[PDB]
């Protein structure tokens, strides 16, 4: 919380970031190999365990 | 329909049929709250069949 008062920037919390990036991180931006377009994609898919451990951890599921 | 014939009366599927009786028993069980209480609450568990049947099939979680 002291980097909270400490950053006049603040970035919101579960999950709303993260969509906005393995979304807008839509592909083919890095085309050349597709390893980048695939590296990028497992990174996408990192970005969400917040979203995941969480339904997880809560009600439904991480997925779904 | 020789169950029509027999008794037509129609009958809602799913769980709709289970948890009522379930309750109703459990109802039972509040009203006899005697040592059956225990076989209705064991009894009208078994109602519950339908519904994680059909949680299952549908792939949902139940618990909710």
């Amino acid at each position: 919380v002291k980097n909270a008062i400490d950053d006049g920037c603040v970035v919101p919390g579960a999950g709303a970031v993260e969509v906005a990036m393995a979304e807008a991180l839509i592909k083919h931006k890095p085309s050349v190999k597709g390893r980048a377009q695939l590296g990028v994609q497992a990174f996408a898919d990192a970005l969400l365990i917040i979203p995941k451990v969480l339904a997880q951890n809560s009600g439904f599921d991480l997925q779904e | 329909c020789r169950n029509v014939l027999l008794d037509p009366q129609l009958v809602p599927g799913g769980g709709a049929s289970e948890m009522a009786v379930a309750h109703a028993l459990t109802e039972k069980s509040k009203a006899m709250t005697g040592v059956e209480q225990w076989p209705y609450r064991a009894v009208a568990q078994a109602l519950e069949v339908i519904p994680r049947t059909l949680i299952q099939n549908c792939g949902a979680s139940t618990i909710r």
